[PDB]
């Protein structure tokens, strides 16, 4: 066993993807606007931010603001060659994208 | 920036609702299972395997950037009730 940490993070649930890492923060408005609400997220929980631009050079593009949310979520690190868990943290926010209606798909 | 030894997972629980504190007991049996068993506290789960369509970020606060794109644990709560009484 092993006890809960200290450490705690904020989440965002990005609906795309990173195989283009520059445009894929870009989207959040970049490295530095991702760490701008996390760290209101904490400060200022009630005040907690973030919108997202998927096409950024489509007229059509209607940017979208997350819905920010707590739940209970934990983040698990585990050593990979023993699978023994390193780590345990809770995550304190969420920045919901996915599953808002823009970005549904099955 | 953010990085995409060790390996990280997000654990989300059917019941947000539940209160999962520092210093509260954490433990794993069968992390490589398609159901492995979470006990926490004095609770149990029952966690299976869902890959979200997108990606995860992870930001820290201040503690003494992630970015996952594999599969997260979902968690329901059980109870260990005896097949027979
Ligand atoms: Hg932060
Ligand atoms: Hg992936």
């Amino acid at each position: 066993s092993l006890k809960i940490s200290d450490n705690e993070y904020a989440l965002i649930e990005h609906p795309g993807f990173a195989n283009n890492k520059d445009a894929f923060f870009q989207t959040l408005g970049g490295v530095q606007s991702i760490q701008k609400a996390c760290q209101t997220s904490f400060q200022n929980p009630a005040a907690a931010l973030l919108e997202l631009n998927l096409r950024p050079k489509d007229k059509y593009h209607h940017p979208v603001q997350a819905r920010v949310q707590s739940r209970n979520d934990l983040l698990v690190t585990i050593k990979k060659m023993d699978n023994s868990v390193q780590n345990v943290s809770r995550i304190r926010q969420v920045f919901l994208f996915r599953d808002m209606a823009d970005f549904q798909y099955s | 920036s953010l990085e995409t030894d060790v390996e990280n997972i997000v654990f989300q629980f059917q019941n947000s609702s539940l209160d999962f504190q520092s210093s509260d007991d954490f433990s794993i049996l069968g992390i490589d299972q398609p159901h492995p068993i979470v006990r926490i506290g004095g609770m149990f789960f029952r966690g299976t395997w869902h890959q979200p369509i997108g990606t995860d970020i992870v930001v820290p606060s201040v503690n003494d950037g992630l970015v996952l794109c594999k599969r997260r644990l979902m968690l329901e709560q059980i109870r260990l009730v005896p097949k027979n009484p």
